[PDB]
């Protein structure tokens, strides 16, 4: 099915006419706009009060990545290289060795934080729940150095946030 | 005591065209569903003065100009003129009492297009000139209508004096016999200090001729244009919009005609808000097709209907 | 009154009107410019801080760099950067513009804005939000509050 | 036993939503806003 928009043929008897002259003199459908200008000056705008006040946001939402602790201590991550192959910036390089009790451990990671589109691959990929984008989103830095994470930056932002995201993951893994 | 009272007249109207940036800012704003201005100062009010110190202390350019002598002239021949157009409004006492008032303030209104050709010959860009002339041109033609409206008026009030346009309103506002011309006085002076919907200079993606210039520079020009607003809404409520004169409390005058004057100031900012641009063969179209025989229809009207009334005003 | 007392009060004068006063001058190449209009909508309105939302480029104060910088537009945007007036600051929003992101081994992108001209602040994300625009802007902000000037004058 | 519990509709569906443009009709006629303006005019000259 479809529909005319602009198919209309205009009346022209003495009424409609003499409307349109009183349309086109007196300028009746600019004072129209006018008073809709009107209306919005005296409702109540939208701003919000930053940074006293916060946009909303969801569980969901994908901000800084971070590694993750067991409840134990023991890091999440066994260098399984999963979120190294699916990223598809190829921000992410990890090296792995056994450590000296004998377990899978990284001795290298980082993350390009301007490489990274911010996508959350990396955390789909990942078996254990190490690597998570966190929901901070306020990091911006002064230095471009600043922004290449290694694997020390990366377990201070997770025991940083430890508490908002297990809460968050609580709140969301049943619809994963 | 009169040196006094130059300073009295001069040192507010800058005030008052710094705190309307303010003022145009925040009624933007709301007629667009936010706040402006309201972090620096409570309520935005010392947003005006980090402005003014920000453009002062901010280098200037100051390019490799064809002339650098028209660079200079021009903004000190805007601003001068902006504050002399000032001098003879009855307020309701004027500072200057002149008997051709209402045509001082034409011949000195027209001087204003040389500072917006003599910026476009010191840019020594090419298209920058292109824009001078289509603002030139826009101005000229558009003070056709200013002069002739006015000349209408005044039949109705006998004299060039300004304050004599206080006593022909002393019994009923102009804006009740001659409506048709307030409506066309009304948008021929938003054409005249390209305001929107008539800011071409200012509207990107067709051109403006004030781009060369930065800093304090470029300050003395916003400041002359925004006071130029403000005299021409004066001089629109003077004109139709008559307030009532008590010799005793001159106190009464003065607050009942800013009051108006500051009405007409938002309506300025209020159309601003509403519509969109015209197009540069569209403005011209309105004047020389449009207003310009509705102009001269009325203007023979005007001239003949105090005749066939006996109602011809006294010339004293 | 000392001198070191009197430098750095007009310090703190000229600086509090430079950084409530940015009107800044976006460069809007990618999708990062459309989180840069979401700043300056009714939500967050950046036009309240005294941030503008339109600036030409020599009116301006600080240049954002919104959008994937290409091969093709780096001279355009050194041009524009060499005729602001000073004092100029450079933000660099996006992972396209911090690095090149998700194109940084492409032939035909710069990898990073950085090297083509001083960069004063990095805010990451691809896009980053509008809240977190507008949060490297009053970083910059207090950045500029922390500029001595003056009291590095009156020491020479 | 725990039922399915997914995001769904209310039971019976939402309430209608409108979508046709409402641009509605105010003001005079011409005739009128011709008479009201002469009038004024003619107020105005005596
Ligand atoms: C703060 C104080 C609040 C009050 C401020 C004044 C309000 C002015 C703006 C209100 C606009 C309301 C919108 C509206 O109803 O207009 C629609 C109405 C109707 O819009 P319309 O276009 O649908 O009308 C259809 C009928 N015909 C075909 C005849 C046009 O507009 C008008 O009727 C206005 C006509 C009078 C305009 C005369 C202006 C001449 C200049 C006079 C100088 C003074
Ligand atoms: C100087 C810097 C540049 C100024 C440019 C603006 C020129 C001012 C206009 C001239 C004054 C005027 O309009 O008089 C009207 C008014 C007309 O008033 P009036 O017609 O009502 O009469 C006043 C006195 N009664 C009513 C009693 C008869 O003139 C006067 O009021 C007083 C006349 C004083 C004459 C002295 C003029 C000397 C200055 C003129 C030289 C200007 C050089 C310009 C340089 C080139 C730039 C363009
Ligand atoms: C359509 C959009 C554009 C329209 C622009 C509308 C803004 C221009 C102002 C229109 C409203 C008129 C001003 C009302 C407020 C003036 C306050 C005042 O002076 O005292 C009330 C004035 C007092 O009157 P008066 O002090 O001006 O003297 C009247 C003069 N006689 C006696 C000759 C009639 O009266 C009103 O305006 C009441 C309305
Ligand atoms: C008894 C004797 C009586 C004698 C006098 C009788 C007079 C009868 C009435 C005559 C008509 C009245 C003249 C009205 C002016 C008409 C000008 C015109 O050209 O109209 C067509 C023009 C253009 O007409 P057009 O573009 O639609 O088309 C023209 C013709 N064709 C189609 C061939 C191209 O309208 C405009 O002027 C455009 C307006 C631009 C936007 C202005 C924003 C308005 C904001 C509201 C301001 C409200 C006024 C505030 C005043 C405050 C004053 C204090
Ligand atoms: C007319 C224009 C020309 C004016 C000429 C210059 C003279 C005007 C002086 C005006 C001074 C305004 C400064 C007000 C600062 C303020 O309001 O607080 C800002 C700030 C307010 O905090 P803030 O702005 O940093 O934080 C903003 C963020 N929130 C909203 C979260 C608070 O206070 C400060 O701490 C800044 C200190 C500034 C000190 C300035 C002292 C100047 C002393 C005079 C020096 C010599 C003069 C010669
Ligand atoms: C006057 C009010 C009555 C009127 O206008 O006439 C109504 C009459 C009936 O309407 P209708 O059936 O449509 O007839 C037109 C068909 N040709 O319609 C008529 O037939 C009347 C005669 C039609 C011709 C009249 C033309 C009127 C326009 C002339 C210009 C008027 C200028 C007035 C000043 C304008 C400034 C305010
Ligand atoms: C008409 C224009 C012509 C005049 C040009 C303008 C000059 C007049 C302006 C008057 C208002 C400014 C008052 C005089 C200057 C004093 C300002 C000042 O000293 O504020 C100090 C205070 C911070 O000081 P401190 O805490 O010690 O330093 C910490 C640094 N981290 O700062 C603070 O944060 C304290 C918070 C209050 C600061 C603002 C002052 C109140 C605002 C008053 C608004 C009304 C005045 C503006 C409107 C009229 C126009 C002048
Ligand atoms: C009720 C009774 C009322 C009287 C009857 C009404 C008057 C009848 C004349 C009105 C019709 C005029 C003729 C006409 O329709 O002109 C239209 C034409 C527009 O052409 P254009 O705009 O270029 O086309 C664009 C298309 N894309 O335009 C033209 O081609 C030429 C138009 C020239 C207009 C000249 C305007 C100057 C005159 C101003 C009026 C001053 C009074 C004149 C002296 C009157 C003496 C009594
Ligand atoms: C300007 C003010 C505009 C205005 O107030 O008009 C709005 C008004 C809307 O009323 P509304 O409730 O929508 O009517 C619906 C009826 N079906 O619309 C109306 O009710 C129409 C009433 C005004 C009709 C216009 C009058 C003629 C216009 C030309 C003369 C205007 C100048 C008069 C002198 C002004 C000096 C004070
Ligand atoms: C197709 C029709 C076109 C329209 C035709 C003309 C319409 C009728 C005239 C109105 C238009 C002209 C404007 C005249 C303004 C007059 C104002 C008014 O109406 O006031 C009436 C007033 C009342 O008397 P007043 O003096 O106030 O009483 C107190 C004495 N102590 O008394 C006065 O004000 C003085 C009297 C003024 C009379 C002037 C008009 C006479 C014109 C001849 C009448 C016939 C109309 C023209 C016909 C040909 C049209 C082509
Ligand atoms: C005229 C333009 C301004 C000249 C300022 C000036 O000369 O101000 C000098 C005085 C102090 O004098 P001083 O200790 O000799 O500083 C001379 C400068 N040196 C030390 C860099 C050589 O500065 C003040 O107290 C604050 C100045 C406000
Ligand atoms: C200072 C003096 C100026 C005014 C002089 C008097 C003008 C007389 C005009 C009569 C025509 C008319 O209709 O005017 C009276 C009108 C009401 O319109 P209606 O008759 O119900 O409309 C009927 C036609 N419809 C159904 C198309 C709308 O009134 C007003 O609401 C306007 C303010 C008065
Ligand atoms: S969010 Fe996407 S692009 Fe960024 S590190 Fe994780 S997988 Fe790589
Ligand atoms: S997918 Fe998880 S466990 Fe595997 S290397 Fe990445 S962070 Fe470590
Ligand atoms: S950083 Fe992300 S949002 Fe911004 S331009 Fe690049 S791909 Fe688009």
């Amino acid at each position: 099915t479809y529909k005319y928009v602009n198919l209309r043929e205009p009346s022209m008897d003495m009424k409609s006419v003499t409307d349109r002259a009183a349309q086109t003199l007196l300028w009746t459908e600019l004072i129209r706009g006018l008073g809709m200008t009107l209306s919005y000056l005296f409702r109540e705008p939208a701003t919000i009060n930053y940074p006293f006040e916060k946009g909303p946001l969801s569980p969901r939402f994908r901000g800084e990545h971070a590694l993750r602790r067991y409840p134990s201590g023991e890091e999440r991550c066994i260098a399984c290289k999963l979120c190294e192959a699916v990223c598809p910036a190829q921000a992410i390089t990890i090296e792995a060795e056994p450590r000296a009790d004998g377990s899978r451990r990284t001795t290298r990671y980082d993350i390009d934080m301007t490489k990274c589109i911010y996508c959350g691959f990396c955390q789909e990929a990942c078996p254990v729940d190490a690597i998570v984008e966190g929901p901070n989103f306020e990091f911006s830095t002064e230095t471009h150095e600043e922004l290449l994470y290694n694997k020390e930056k990366l377990l201070n932002n997770g025991d940083k946030w430890e508490a908002e995201i297990a809460a968050n993951i609580q709140a969301d893994y049943l619809y994963r | 005591m009169f040196m006094i009272n130059i300073l009295m007249l001069i040192i507010p109207i800058l005030l008052a065209v710094a705190f309307l940036t303010l003022v145009e800012r925040k009624v933007l704003g709301y007629m667009q569903l936010r706040k402006g201005p309201n972090v620096v100062g409570p309520y935005g009010l010392l947003q005006p003065i980090a402005d003014a110190i920000k453009l002062f202390i901010k280098e200037p350019l100051r390019p490799a100009t064809s002339s650098a002598s028209m660079f200079i002239l021009a903004p000190i021949m805007a601003l001068g003129l902006a504050l002399t157009m000032w001098i003879p409004l009855p307020m309701p006492y004027p500072l200057i009492n002149m008997n051709l008032g209402v045509l001082f303030m034409l011949a000195m209104s027209s001087l204003a297009v040389y500072s917006i050709l003599w910026s476009g010959w010191a840019s020594n860009s090419k298209y920058a000139l292109i824009g001078a002339l289509r603002a030139v041109a826009q101005t000229i033609s558009y003070e056709v209508t200013l002069a002739i409206i006015l000349l209408s008026v005044l039949l109705m009030s006998g004299s060039f004096t300004l304050s004599t346009l206080i006593t022909t309103q002393e019994q009923m506002w102009l804006i009740l016999p001659a409506w048709p011309l307030a409506m066309m006085w009304f948008i021929s002076t938003l054409a005249e200090t390209n305001r929107a919907p008539f800011d071409l200079t200012e509207g990107e993606s067709e051109l403006g001729f004030n781009v060369e210039y930065a800093a304090g520079p470029f300050a003395l020009f916003f400041m002359a244009e925004y006071a130029n607003i403000i005299m021409m809404n004066i001089f629109t409520a003077i004109l139709f919009l008559g307030t009532s004169h008590n010799p005793h409390m001159p106190e009464l005058y003065t607050i009942n005609f800013t009051i108006k004057s500051l009405l007409l100031t938002m309506s300025f900012l209020w159309i601003r808000a509403s519509y969109p641009r015209f197009r540069y063969d569209q403005l011209m179209h309105l004047l020389w097709k449009n207003f310009l025989p509705l102009t001269l229809a009325l203007c023979m009207w005007h001239v003949s209907l105090p005749i066939l009334t006996s109602g011809i005003p006294p010339q004293t | 009154s000392r001198g070191e007392y009197v430098v750095a009060k007009l310090d703190d004068l000229i600086n509090w009107a430079r950084r409530s006063s940015l009107w800044p001058m976006t460069f809007g190449l990618a999708c990062c410019a459309v989180e840069m209009m979401h700043m300056a909508a009714p939500r967050y309105d950046m036009d309240r801080f005294g941030v503008v939302f339109r600036a030409s480029p020599r009116q301006s104060d600080v240049m954002i760099v919104a959008g994937t910088l290409t091969n093709k537009m780096a001279p355009a945007l050194r041009k524009v950067y060499d005729q602001m007036p000073e004092p100029r600051y450079v933000v660099s929003m996006g992972s396209c513009a911090n690095g090149g992101g998700y194109y940084h081994y492409s032939y035909s992108v710069v990898r990073g804005c950085d090297r083509i001209v001083p960069v004063d602040i990095y805010v990451p994300g691809c896009p980053p939000t509008a809240e977190a625009l507008l949060y490297g802007i009053l970083q910059l902000q207090k950045k500029i509050k922390r500029e001595k000037r003056l009291r590095i004058w009156y020491r020479r | 036993a725990s039922k399915v519990k997914q995001d769904m509709p209310p039971v019976g569906g939402y309430g209608p939503i409108d979508y046709k443009r409402n641009l509605p009709r105010r003001g005079l006629s011409g005739y009128s806003m011709f008479a009201v303006g002469i009038g004024a005019l003619l107020f105005g000259y005596w």
